[PDB]
């Protein structure tokens, strides 16, 4: 190439460069508060986990608990998605298990639905012809308890009104910055519980099974948050890494390119000076 | 003599449809070297994943490489050089693994490689 | 010349660690400022410890400097710079303050610096 071009693609290479360093030194300070955030979680987690393990198994049952709902139906599925692009193959590697499970054990656009978080599985369902019933695109990078209420509520609620009869969702788990795994989970029927003590509750009891019906709605927020936050976790970390792969492909071919510059100017010169010097011998 | 008339028709047009597909791919070579396939659309996945297969299928074993490496070589009609390339344009090989083109002779080579191996 | 056929077997290998301590402590520069201290694992922290050490006891106090720091200087022979260096690397001062090793010559001109600091 000619040393004008090679010049403008260093240049525009270097500016490259430095945008993905921004982005990068921004998303490993997201993923560090993310962590604290899912580390903050947790008590609460722990503290349902055992009072309904407790509570659902007292003598009794509810729409939730039993083995199979409403005879067998559309199932429904939540999947969970960034809103933006540049983070590698995080949400690919969900939607494309998401899509492999629905086209193989349906087989018909009657017995599934989808809910979506995110803008980037929306528009992948969309380009398709599958039905989406909700969705929320625009989220804070690190979410309160009451920012996504609304969508838990009617999500868990389209399961209580006979609608859906098992939700599945998906979403990916934060292992490592670099190693993040695709995760399905049964979420409605729960149909598991934790092994503890099942007596220690000492609830002062309105109605035994009365309880369960505020209860089990509320322990439902495992799809709220115990999804949500690692997949914002794993969100950051691929972000994170995205951008420093990105960024030492640029450095690397910067360098090339550099070189290639430097041989180009080498020669230009030498043409020049034998072509001047050739002129004024030839006289 | 790449001309319709000399050729054949089906000839000219899968040469024509083989470029198309590896100038698409080398027009995607510095957006794929920056930042990988991740942001790429759908379809230029697709056309990446057939020039693959396609750059590689174009390989061959030589009778004149025996001394290099003990592979015996393989003459290749044209005809089954055509049909190779218009099934692997329309999506016959898809599932193959790209490593099973490399260096073969007619596609039913290709077909017995990633047999020895996995499928 | 650094090699161990001129220059001899502990020389190279106390040569290759020191150097490979420093690029260790090199590739932490981001993290630390972006995280913080706190935030390294306990190899890194004392991956740190010990090269901020070593960037100190590299430097060394000249003749020529005399006229404007008033402190003499030094002409440290090799085998006692290759000591003193093996000693900070096997944890033999980890306990002394930093700044002790600054504008130092041998490795007892710093245990000396420490304890007049205190």
């Amino acid at each position: 190439a000619s040393l004008r071009d090679i010049k403008t693609r260093i240049n525009a290479t270097k500016k490259t460069s430095q945008i993905t360093k921004a982005m990068e030194m921004v998303s490993t300070s997201k993923l560090n508060r993310a962590e604290q955030n899912a580390k903050s979680f947790v008590p609460y987690m722990e503290k349902i986990q055992e009072v309904v393990a407790n509570v659902a198994l007292g003598a009794g049952g509810a729409s939730h608990p039993m083995l199979v709902s409403r005879p067998v139906k559309k199932t429904g599925y939540l999947v969970i998605t960034s809103d933006r692009g540049l983070a590698g193959a995080y949400n690919s590697n969900v939607l494309r298990l998401v899509y492999q499970t629905i086209q193989k054990r349906h087989a018909s656009p009657d017995e599934y639905a989808i809910i979506v978080i995110g803008r980037v599985g929306l528009s992948f369902f969309r380009k398709r012809n599958m039905p989406v019933i909700l969705d929320i695109t625009r989220l804070p990078d690190q979410p309160s308890f009451a920012d996504i209420k609304e969508i838990a509520r009617k999500t868990v609620g389209l399961f209580a009104d006979g609608t859906f009869d098992e939700l599945y969702m998906y979403y990916n788990h934060y292992v490592s910055a670099i190693q993040q795994e695709v995760t399905e989970r049964k979420l409605l029927p729960l149909t598991d519980l934790a092994e503890n003590k099942q007596r220690t509750v000492y609830e002062f009891e309105p109605s035994q099974e009365e309880i369960l019906d505020v209860l089990l709605p509320q322990y439902a927020e495992s799809l709220i948050y115990g999804a949500l936050l690692d997949a914002k976790a794993s969100e950051h970390a691929a972000r994170m890494t995205a951008m420093k792969n990105a960024t030492d492909n640029a450095n690397e071919l910067i360098r090339t390119l550099t070189l290639s510059y430097n041989r180009a100017r080498q020669a230009a010169i030498t043409q020049e000076i034998t072509e001047i010097v050739a002129g004024a011998n030839a006289l | 003599a790449l001309a319709p008339e000399i050729v054949g028709e089906e000839h000219y047009q899968v040469a024509r449809k083989v470029q198309q597909t590896l100038q698409r791919y080398k027009e995607l070579q510095d957006i794929i070297a920056i930042l990988g396939m991740d942001e790429l659309s759908d379809e230029d996945k697709l056309v990446v994943h057939r020039a693959r297969r396609i750059q590689f299928f174009l390989s061959q074993n030589f009778h004149v490489a025996e001394q290099f490496t003990g592979q015996p070589g393989s003459y290749v009609p044209v005809k089954e050089t055509v049909r190779g390339f218009k099934e692997i344009l329309e999506g016959k090989y898809d599932h193959l693994p790209e490593d099973a083109f490399r260096l073969v002779g007619r596609i039913e080579e290709v077909v017995e490689k990633a047999k020895a191996m996995g499928v």
